[PDB]
RNA sequence: CAUUGGUGAGCAGCGAAGGAUUUGGUGGAUUACUAGCUAAUAGCAAUCUAUUUCAAAGAAUUCAAACUUGGGGGAAUGCCUUGUUGA
RNA sequence: UGACGGAGCCAGCGAGUCUAACCUUGGCCGAGAGGUCUUGGUAAAAACUCCGUCGGGGAACGAGGAAUUCCUAGUAAGCGCAAGUCAUCAGCUUGCGUUGAUUACGUCCCUGCCCUUUGUACACAC
RNA sequence: GUCGACGUACUUCAUAGGAUCAUUUCUAUAGGAAUCGUCACUCUUUGACUCUUCAAAAGAGCCACUGAAUCCAACUUGGUUGAUGAGU
């Protein structure tokens, strides 16, 4: 691991970085649901489900 | 150039890798040279062969200095920097500048808070070819590293029973001429490393009449370094000391530089082995 | 190969364009000289091309992206950029190959990774 | 390679130590020290132009060097390099001391000025950042990249106004006065600014011709179909003739051999760009030459310190009763070509001398920029060489002093 | 030239060369370019070039390099002595 | 969406992030406002990309910045590179060019360091 | 406490017989404007043919002729060039 | 060239189911080994800013003589934290950050140390 | 410190027998199986075209005139004597 860290290559992009997402300290955020739709919810819904 | 530096790396780590994958092709090329010249018929492999037999043309028209040194063996005098370790003492102080002397074209370097990192890209950048880093203990020096830059090997040594030119004598002072150089008693093949290491750190390809010789010589795994001075008289020669004397050990050959700590080993020495002792490069 | 083989003038000029053409990229090593008829191929020169090279490098995700993206116009060799998905790039301008600035994909990278600068206008 | 200018030779080659690929030369001005500076290597070379061997290997920069240049006065050398930084090296005289300046981005031409003290850097992003080299301080930069006319290639699928394929100067060059800098790069315009003002004095257009690809800035949609363009179909085969219809073109050869080795039509660019030494002009080496541009007093009305009493038929009358000085300095203050002329030769040489001291401080540059141009192509060459002696002869120290405004003139 | 072109020149270059080769002596005017002016006159060859001095052609004289040349005769045998010296240093070398 | 822009500043160890947004003219720093940041000798040394560029450009955008690392002086140094360059960037983006101007040439003038780093890279002599 | 992440319910403010996004089609510009067709010094444009044929002029390489081929070995029979037997 | 309180405020390296004392006074149980509890004795971020307070030591000492050594920018010098890596290291050694300067940056005059005294290479000059 | 002779100890080599496929009929063998001018219908396999996802990126650019769509404003009609939502 330390060696991929030294061969990085900071300029690399790969096409899935529109979905995924960071933090402040660097180390990136995976959410605890599954999907780019699997966060929250819409008022529809919530109404229904009340 | 830092993506510069990376890129050979990685290539010439590979292209040694072909290396040691074609030695086995540079001998199934000589058992040919061989045979064509005095009639000996060939084994079966080679008999049957022939992606090798096709191209023995070309490979008949084919076909000493270490590898990272043999780019600029004679072209290129060097350049060092010999630098304390942190927060010195005064001892090691003038350890560290009569060693400066011994070697010359060496700029000696106080380091307080250069972090190695910082250490070593400045001296990459600047390009200076390689560092010399000083461990003491309590006055007495006790360690010493010599690492070559564009990527190239470190040797650590251990250095222990040290005396001082400063502190023994004010005879004078030194010659600072390029000097001679002996070196006594190296045979096996990482003796021919240390070898390599040491020699490509002196300077320019010395005059006959340089009167300052300096010895280094291995005896049994301890290798030994002297200065000299001398004269030529009629019956013989008169060979006066300088210079600090100290029994140099080689304990480690790692491959990359000095801040790397996860480099390749070549060489590192086993004393927790149960034939150690018995042994000499081991 | 025609030409006798302890002979200085075929050493020189082997040794010569081997050299040559491993600096150039289009063969790896430069030790073996039956390379020369053996492994030089229109599949080598391919790929030292362009698109190949970012490919490789991983500026891409397929050659068709680097093609792609080449051709949108977001790659430079150094202060020039191209559009050139033809372009042969040589070891030494490997080094130098890189996004254009303020693009949209070299913004991508740096609001990924967390480190726009808009002062770079990157 | 040194060349002779007399006897037409090599009298000297410099060489590498691995032969690199050159990219810019510079070198001192008691010409015994040439440096240069390659795309390669990133170590400025330097050698010594007598024994010629190389004293050093300059070496510090981590990125190509991009240009060089020799401070005159002082003797430094200034570089730049892909780096971000500029360098300014002082090389003579026991120091080897060094010292570094970041720019913001990514530099690509300088320029020092004629006095020694400030050099003007083009960068990537598109200034000219204009620092002070005894301190290390940036006494003004002026932002350019907007006033550039880059076009649209005929090959290209993205807008002239996204295409930053030329927002920027890779060339420069100060004036012989300190005060303009000519600039011109990878596009379409020459642009030359005014470096106390910091604004831009005219944007010249190198050219108008469509055989060339950066030189509309929007193209055709009668071309543009569904095959794609239409200006770039083959019609080799439409040719008559075998060396028409022959097309060698290694392919993907941006810029290097000859000009059918190649698929692609010429891009307008300047190459290098320069002031001229001696008279108001300025040259831009480009795709189609050398473009050589120049200036007419004779020709715009560009009057100084008038006042309502002063006309050309005032002059004459001041010619006609000999108040000679007089004459002439209504002439130089209705500044009209003609008339300085004529009242140039009517003035008698034993009255030149008197006339020669007692002219003003403010038209002394004038009369010495109208001498220069009657002077080259003119027959009289007494009548100007005895103005002459006498202008030097009674204002030699004053222009000792003001040596950079008279560098031209003189 | 083909991989110079196709490679778009950005090359590593040959190895070296020094080789010999001869001029003439010619005048300047007819070395330069046709067009209906001149710019340069002095001829191609220096003055250096068309007669060096160097050792003179019988026995009985020393020539030095700045040219003056001196009989073996005439010199006091101290000075006789001192340029025997001075050759022996400069071949001893040479 | 919001007119934001987010730049970086640097001194030894430090490091200082600002978020500028077009908003009613707010200037924090760690959550708190800028008028105790910290050293209270060194708030003049912060002050000064707003006392030399005059308070109204700051009357009409919301400074936001967060630093860590490095001690006293640096997190000073850090803060007030950020913030200048927060708002020369800003103003490059969001309002003219012209306005982009006259703000650095006053910050360059006074202090070039409010805008590039200053990195004393070693030297070996 | 944040949210610089969504989805909504509401104000202040703007605010002339309404407003806001999206999309098809045609016209004009994109190079600096001298009109259409033909067998063309003229006719036609409602039509070129029931004068549209004549006369004159017009025939080197006695065949220069793939400047047009990826590399290496070859070629039975082809093709080609040089010789040859019988007409 | 400061003590003593409070109160604010900021680091960078470390992350192997492995990390860590010695005696003692007695009670209980067990056939013993030992087990359980009880009792006493000895070993192991700082600077900085802010607010109030204060104004010789239990016989050797009040910042260290002559001499010599070392030193040119994140350098000298302060200040703590962490590791312990096949040699060395715990009477300690290497790392890591944090505040951060005064004075030269010239000259060969002194003590030295080298060097060349053959333009040679091709102009021009000297 | 070196090569010769001898002593021992390892390493490596043959391929026979039967079939089918290769000649624009026939691979050599009679122990072998195929010469037909089309009409529908079913299931299956690859491809175009149009849209699209991972997941984006670039617009041959401008004005005019004219149609079309979606959401809000408004008005009209049905609606607590039950609108919309909602698994027999």
């Amino acid at each position: 691991l330390r060696e991929k860290a030294k061969e990085r290559n900071p300029d690399e992009y790969y096409h899935a970085m529109h979905s995924r997402k960071t933090d402040a300290k660097g180390l990136l955020i995976s959410s605890r649901h599954g999907d780019e739709e699997d966060e929250s919810l819409s008022m529809d819904q919530v109404k229904l489900l009340k | 150039m830092l993506r510069r530096q990376a890129r050979e790396r990685r290539e010439y780590l590979y292209r040694k890798a072909q290396e040691l994958q074609d030695s086995q092709l540079q001998q199934k090329r000589q058992i040919i040279k061989q045979a064509l010249a005095q009639g000996k018929p060939l084994p079966k492999e080679l008999a049957e062969d022939e992606s090798l037999q096709k191209d023995f043309r070309y490979d008949q028209s084919l076909k000493q200095v270490d590898d990272e040194y043999a780019a600029t063996s004679g072209i290129m005098d060097p350049r060092i920097i010999v630098t304390t370790s942190r927060d010195p003492s005064t001892r090691l102080s003038q350890f560290a500048k009569e060693i400066k002397l011994l070697f010359p074209n060496a700029v000696r370097l106080n380091r307080g808070n250069y972090v190695m990192p910082n250490l070593v890209d400045a001296c990459k950048k600047s390009g200076t070819t390689d560092l010399v880093v000083l461990h003491e203990h309590r006055g007495v020096p006790t360690s010493l590293t010599i690492s070559h830059f564009p990527h190239g090997p470190t040797a650590q040594f251990s250095l222990h029973n040290v005396v001082m030119r400063h502190d023994i004598i004010n005879a004078g002072n030194q010659s600072e001429v390029n000097p001679h150089l002996i070196f006594d008693n190296f045979t096996t093949a990482l003796g021919k490393r240390v070898v390599c290491i040491l020699k490509h750190l002196f300077n320019a390809g010395p005059k006959k009449d340089s009167e300052r010789v300096i010895t280094f010589a291995n005896r049994g795994d301890f290798i030994s370094v002297r200065q000299h001075v001398y004269v030529r008289t009629r019956e013989g020669v008169e060979i006066a000391e300088v210079g600090p004397r100290f029994e140099m050990r080689l304990f480690e050959l790692r491959l990359g530089t000095l801040e790397n700590k996860d480099a390749d080993v070549e060489w590192q020495l086993r004393r927790f082995i149960r034939t150690a002792n018995k042994k000499d490069y081991l | 190969s025609l030409l006798p083989p302890t002979d200085p003038f075929r050493r020189k000029h082997e040794q010569l364009l081997l050299d040559k053409l491993y600096a150039m990229g289009v063969l790896t090593t430069k030790s073996k000289i039956s390379d020369l008829e053996n492994k030089v191929t229109v599949s080598a020169i391919c790929r030292r091309r362009l698109p190949v090279i970012m490919h490789r490098l991983k500026m891409a995700e397929t050659i068709q992206d680097a093609v792609k993206f080449i051709e949108q116009g977001h790659v430079r060799v150094g202060p020039n950029l191209i559009n050139d998905p033809a372009y042969l790039v040589t070891r030494n301008m490997e080094d130098y190959v890189t996004w254009v600035d303020n693009s949209k994909i070299k913004k991508t990278l740096l609001r990924y990774r967390n480190q726009i600068d808009d002062f770079d206008f990157s | 390679r040194a060349w002779d200018l007399i006897r037409y030779r090599n009298f000297r080659t410099f060489t590498g130590t691995e032969r690199i690929q050159f990219n810019c030369l510079a070198v001192d001005p008691s010409g015994e020290v040439v440096c240069a500076g390659s795309l390669d290597n990133f170590d400025i070379h330097v050698w010594s132009v007598q024994t010629g061997q190389l004293l050093d290997a300059l070496s510090g920069h981590e990125g190509p060097v991009s240009c060089l240049s020799f401070s005159q006065e002082n003797s430094v050398l200034a570089s730049a390099s892909w780096d971000k930084t500029i360098r300014i090296w002082s090389i003579f005289g026991r120091s080897q001391q060094v010292e570094p300046i970041e720019v913001y981005s990514d530099v690509l031409a300088l320029s020092m000025r004629p006095d020694g003290k400030e050099v003007a850097v083009s960068t990537l992003k598109g200034q000219i950042s204009i620092f002070n080299i005894e301190d290390a301080k940036q006494v003004g930069n002026i932002d350019c990249r907007k006033d550039i006319i880059s076009g649209r290639f005929n090959q290209d699928r993205f807008t002239a106004k996204n295409s930053e394929r030329s927002k920027f100067f890779t060339t420069i060059h100060y004036s012989f006065d300190g005060m303009a800098i000519v600039a011109g790069g990878n596009n379409n315009s020459i642009c030359l600014y005014d470096v106390p003002n910091e604004v831009l004095l005219k944007r010249f257009i190198v050219s108008r011709n469509m055989a060339l690809n950066g030189t509309l800035e929007f193209l055709n949609s009668k071309k543009m179909t569904e095959a794609g363009s239409l200006d770039l179909i083959d019609d080799a085969g439409e040719n008559s003739d075998l060396e028409d219809r022959i097309d060698n073109s290694l392919p993907g050869s941006q810029r290097g051999g000859d000009l059918s080795t190649r698929k692609m039509r010429p891009e307008v660019r300047v190459t290098s760009v320069q002031f001229s030494p001696t008279a108001n002009a300025f040259a831009a080496a480009s795709t189609e030459g050398l473009l050589i541009y120049s200036t007419n007093d004779t020709i715009l009305f560009d009057p100084f310190d008038l006042d309502v009493d002063v006309t050309p038929h005032s002059t004459v009358e001041a010619l006609r009763e000999k108040q000679f000085l007089n004459a002439l300095v209504m002439a130089f203050r209705l500044n009209e070509e003609y008339l300085i002329n004529k009242v140039y030769e009517a003035i008698p040489i034993k009255e030149i001398p008197l006339v020669a001291s007692n002219i003003p401080a403010i038209y002394l540059p004038r009369i010495l920029k109208f001498i220069g141009d009657f002077a080259i192509e003119s027959q009289h060459i007494e009548f100007n060489l005895i103005w002459i002696k006498a202008l030097l002869s009674a204002s030699g120290g004053y222009i000792n002093e003001h040596k950079y405004l008279f560098s031209t003139a003189m | 030239y083909k991989l110079d072109v196709l490679s778009s020149v950005h090359f590593v270059p040959k190895p070296a060369s020094t080789s010999l080769e001869i001029r003439v002596e010619t005048p300047t005017i007819s070395m330069e370019d046709a067009q209906p002016l001149y710019m340069s006159n002095a001829s191609s060859l220096a003055p250096q070039e068309i007669y060096n001095v160097g050792k003179a052609e019988k026995d009985g004289e020393i020539r030095l390099k700045n040219g003056v040349a001196m009989s073996k005769e005439e010199l006091t045998r101290e000075d006789k002595n001192r340029l025997r010296r001075a050759l022996k240093r400069k071949r001893s070398k040479a | 969406a919001v007119p934001s822009v987010q730049t970086f500043g640097k001194k030894k160890s430090a490091t200082a992030v600002a978020h500028v947004k077009a908003g009613k003219g707010l200037i924090k720093v760690n959550g708190s406002p800028i008028t105790l940041v910290e050293p209270e000798i060194l708030r003049f040394k912060v002050y000064e990309p707003l006392l030399l560029v005059g308070l109204d450009k700051f009357s009409n955008i919301d400074i936001r910045v967060r630093v860590t690392g490095g001690g006293h002086v640096s997190q000073v140094y850090a803060i007030r590179q950020a913030i200048a360059k927060g708002l020369v960037a800003y103003h490059q983006k969001y309002v003219d060019e012209q306005s982009k101007n006259e703000l650095k040439k006053a910050f360059t003038s006074y202090d070039r360091t409010l805008l590039i780093a200053d990195s004393r890279r070693p030297e070996p002599k």
